[PDB]
Protein backbone atom coordinates (compact mmCIF):
# COMPACT_ATOMS: atom_id res chain seq x y z
CA UNK A 1 0.00 0.00 0.00
CA UNK A 2 1.26 3.88 -0.37
CA UNK A 3 1.96 3.57 3.14
CA UNK A 4 4.54 1.24 2.58
CA UNK A 5 5.83 2.32 -0.83
CA UNK A 6 6.83 5.85 0.95
CA UNK A 7 8.09 4.62 3.67
CA UNK A 8 10.43 2.80 1.43
CA UNK A 9 11.33 5.40 -0.66
CA UNK A 10 12.18 7.65 2.65
CA UNK A 11 14.15 4.77 3.96
CA UNK A 12 16.07 4.26 0.09
CA UNK A 13 16.45 7.97 -0.78
CA UNK A 14 16.22 9.91 1.99
CA UNK A 15 13.34 11.84 0.45
CA UNK A 16 9.72 12.64 1.49
CA UNK A 17 7.30 10.53 -1.14
CA UNK A 18 4.65 13.21 -1.05
CA UNK A 19 5.83 16.37 -2.06
CA UNK A 20 8.83 15.22 -3.91
CA UNK A 21 8.24 11.89 -6.23
CA UNK A 22 3.85 12.68 -5.74
CA UNK A 23 3.87 15.11 -8.43
CA UNK A 24 6.94 14.72 -10.60
CA UNK A 25 7.35 14.76 -14.82
CA UNK A 26 4.82 13.05 -16.80
CA UNK A 27 4.35 9.48 -14.68
CA UNK A 28 5.29 10.18 -10.92
CA UNK A 29 2.00 10.60 -9.26
CA UNK A 30 -0.61 10.86 -12.18
CA UNK A 31 0.82 8.87 -15.12
CA UNK A 32 -1.38 8.51 -18.02
CA UNK A 33 0.59 10.03 -20.84
CA UNK A 34 3.91 11.51 -22.67
CA UNK A 35 7.40 10.43 -22.59
CA UNK A 36 9.21 10.03 -19.53
CA UNK A 37 11.31 13.33 -19.18
CA UNK A 38 14.46 11.15 -17.52
CA UNK A 39 15.68 8.86 -15.33
CA UNK A 40 13.58 9.01 -12.03
CA UNK A 41 10.47 9.76 -14.39
CA UNK A 42 11.07 6.18 -15.92
CA UNK A 43 11.29 4.55 -12.45
CA UNK A 44 7.65 5.89 -12.42
CA UNK A 45 6.46 4.51 -16.06
CA UNK A 46 8.07 1.14 -15.32
CA UNK A 47 6.52 1.35 -11.71
CA UNK A 48 3.24 2.13 -13.19
CA UNK A 49 3.68 -0.59 -15.70
CA UNK A 50 4.34 -3.01 -13.26
CA UNK A 51 1.09 -2.00 -11.17
CA UNK A 52 -0.40 -1.81 -14.29
CA UNK A 53 0.19 -6.49 -14.90
CA UNK A 54 -1.88 -6.64 -11.95
CA UNK A 55 -5.42 -5.42 -12.70
CA UNK A 56 -6.75 -7.83 -10.06
CA UNK A 57 -4.79 -6.70 -7.11
CA UNK A 58 -4.71 -3.37 -5.67
CA UNK A 59 -1.56 -1.43 -5.02
CA UNK A 60 -2.31 1.66 -2.89
CA UNK A 61 -4.37 0.13 -0.17
CA UNK A 62 -3.23 -3.47 -0.08
CA UNK A 63 -0.56 -4.05 2.70
CA UNK A 64 2.50 -6.31 2.73
CA UNK A 65 5.63 -6.76 5.39
CA UNK A 66 8.93 -6.15 4.23
CA UNK A 67 12.29 -6.29 6.15
CA UNK A 68 15.70 -5.29 5.28
CA UNK A 69 18.41 -8.00 6.06
CA UNK A 70 21.27 -5.40 5.72
CA UNK A 71 20.20 -2.80 3.24
CA UNK A 72 18.83 -5.24 1.41
CA UNK A 73 14.73 -5.18 0.78
CA UNK A 74 13.08 -8.60 1.07
CA UNK A 75 9.63 -8.92 0.71
CA UNK A 76 7.90 -11.26 2.85
CA UNK A 77 5.30 -13.91 2.11
CA UNK A 78 1.78 -12.44 1.96
CA UNK A 79 -1.01 -13.24 -0.72
CA UNK A 80 -0.01 -13.43 -4.47
CA UNK A 81 -1.13 -9.82 -5.27
CA UNK A 82 0.96 -8.67 -1.70
CA UNK A 83 4.35 -10.53 -3.09
CA UNK A 84 3.86 -8.73 -6.48
CA UNK A 85 2.86 -5.67 -5.10
CA UNK A 86 5.84 -5.41 -3.14
CA UNK A 87 7.91 -6.79 -5.99
CA UNK A 88 7.02 -3.45 -7.96
CA UNK A 89 7.78 -1.14 -4.57
CA UNK A 90 11.22 -2.40 -4.15
CA UNK A 91 12.11 -1.93 -7.84
CA UNK A 92 10.83 1.35 -8.04
CA UNK A 93 12.71 2.76 -4.95
CA UNK A 94 16.42 1.25 -5.82
CA UNK A 95 15.65 2.85 -9.12
CA UNK A 96 14.75 6.19 -7.20
CA UNK A 97 17.96 5.93 -5.36
CA UNK A 98 19.93 4.45 -8.50
CA UNK A 99 18.94 7.82 -9.88
CA UNK A 100 19.28 10.52 -7.24
CA UNK A 101 22.23 12.24 -8.67
CA UNK A 102 20.21 13.50 -11.53
CA UNK A 103 17.01 14.23 -9.64
CA UNK A 104 16.00 17.69 -11.18
CA UNK A 105 13.61 20.18 -9.42
CA UNK A 106 12.58 22.04 -12.11
CA UNK A 107 10.21 18.39 -13.07
CA UNK A 108 8.43 19.34 -10.17
CA UNK A 109 4.61 19.79 -10.62
CA UNK A 110 5.06 19.49 -14.18
CA UNK A 111 2.18 20.83 -16.07
CA UNK A 112 0.20 18.43 -17.62
CA UNK A 113 0.07 19.89 -21.16
CA UNK A 114 3.72 19.20 -21.69
CA UNK A 115 3.45 15.26 -21.76
CA UNK A 116 2.43 14.07 -24.90
CA UNK A 117 2.62 10.72 -26.83
CA UNK A 118 1.67 6.99 -25.27
CA UNK A 119 4.53 4.82 -24.30
CA UNK A 120 3.55 1.10 -24.48
CA UNK A 121 4.31 -0.83 -21.41
CA UNK B 1 3.40 8.46 2.12
CA UNK B 2 3.09 8.20 -1.64
CA UNK B 3 1.56 9.30 -5.04
CA UNK B 4 -1.84 8.44 -6.62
Amino acid sequence: SLLEFGKMILEETGKLAIPSYSSYGCYCGWGGKGTPKDATDRCCFVHDCCYGNLPDCNPKSDRYKYKRVNGAIVCEKGTSCENRICECDKAAAICFRQNLNTYSKKYMLYPDFLCKGELKC
Amino acid sequence: VIAK
